[PDB]
């Protein structure tokens, strides 16, 4: 189900300063590519090692692309001061999603183009790559425009085309980078937390992708009650981590059993305190 | 390879 | 009127022993506008070169980043992070804590 994005994104502020332009590319949810108005020599610069097999003319022309985004966005931006009658006085957010699914007849599976003002839906083209959907008033002016300018047929071309043809490329020059992996490393702690009561603490680290489930079982029934989670979290250095909690009466922690999921392992991982 | 935008908003 | 409520988590990058260098990380999440003030806080004090990520957003438009700086824990010293975007009335101060 390999897949390609662009995040794009142009925040105005209150200022003398143009608005800011950011913009980041993904494969597989992996970010390759990254370009950032506020960078001293503004250019697409590669993320991903596999990148860096692409020659000067790939970056040139592709910062070429940044900076006329750039100028759309900063339009943009314009424009939507004026369909929302906003004050000349503050900072507003426009965000834009695109890219393309990879089916595994390496055909594409879907299209998507989409946009947010001030973090919410704007407009957006409809999996048919052929209708838009507009959120609001404001948006409807902006889907006439673009369906009388015959936009959605231009989109629609890049979601089909260049939107397949390179991403299929990059895998081709990424697959052994982007199929590797970093199982996790697991442990459990003690905890006071009570008199009577102990908190066992199931944490697993340094694993990679995000993707991960741990689970507590007291004698074959896993357990839900007064079990805790955390939102999966970055570490800082590629991997993440993520840990989950039972209340245990006391000496009886050992009875416990926390078990770890993750596609690393060639099998899953078992351990108790 | 990043879209390009056609018609402004 | 642009907003939405940012999540926040501090923890180390790896399981802390007292003493020896470690990395405190402050992984503020679901925030927007993109635009936010952090700092990370020793014994109530802001520290200095306080590195931030590169601004990236979800699925859902919302921003994330992680701030992080290297520190070296110690019984004693409480770390905490501080989080100021316009969506909270009140800037949001969490502190870590070696269990979780």
């Amino acid at each position: 189900p390999h897949s390609m994005r662009y995040f794009e994104t142009a925040v105005s502020r209150p200022g003398l300063e143009e608005p800011r332009y950011i913009s980041v590319g993904y494969v597989d949810n992996k970010e390759f590519v990254r370009f950032d108005s506020d960078a001293e020599n503004p250019r697409y610069e590669p993320r991903a090692p596999w990148m860096e097999q692409e020659g000067p003319e790939y970056w040139e022309r592709e910062t070429q692309k940044a900076k006329g985004q750039e100028q759309w966005f900063r339009v943009s931006l314009r424009n939507l001061l004026g369909y929302y009658n906003q004050s000349a006085g503050g900072s507003h957010t426009l965000q834009q999603m695109s890219g393309c699914d990879l089916g595994s007849d390496w055909r594409l599976l879907r299209g998507y183009l989409q946009f947010a003002y001030e973090g919410r839906d704007y407009i957006a083209l409809n999996e048919d790559l052929k209708t838009w959907t507009a959120a609001d008033m404001a948006a409807q002016i902006t889907r006439r425009k673009w369906e009388q300018s015959g936009a959605a047929e231009h989109y629609k071309a890049y979601l089909e085309g260049e939107c397949v043809e390179w991403l299929h490329r990059y895998l081709k020059n990424g697959n052994a980078t982007l199929l590797r992996t970093d199982s996790p490393k697991a442990h459990v702690t003690h905890h006071p937390r009570s008199k009577g009561e102990v908190t066992l603490r199931c944490w697993a680290l340094g694993f990679y992708p995000a993707d991960i489930t741990l689970t507590w079982q007291l004698n074959g029934e896993e357990l839900t009650q007064d079990m805790e989670l955390v939102e999966t979290r970055p570490a800082g250095d590629g991997t993440f981590q993520k840990w989950a909690s039972v209340v245990v009466p006391l000496g009886k922690e050992q009875n416990y059993t926390c078990r770890v999921y993750h596609e690393g392992l060639p099998e899953p991982l078992t351990l108790r305190w | 390879k990043a879209v390009y935008n056609f018609a402004t908003m | 009127m642009i907003q939405k409520t940012p999540q926040i988590q501090v923890y180390s990058r790896h399981p802390p022993e007292n003493g020896k260098p470690n990395i405190l990380n402050c992984y503020v999440t679901q925030f927007h506008p993109p635009h936010i003030e952090i700092q990370m806080l020793k014994n109530g004090k802001k520290i200095p070169k306080v590195e931030m990520s590169d601004m990236s957003f979800s699925k859902d438009w919302s921003f994330y980043i992680l701030a992080h700086t290297e520190f070296t824990p110690t019984e004693t010293d409480t770390y905490a992070c501080r989080v100021k975007h316009d969506s909270m009335a009140e800037p949001k101060t969490v502190y870590w804590d070696r269990d979780m």
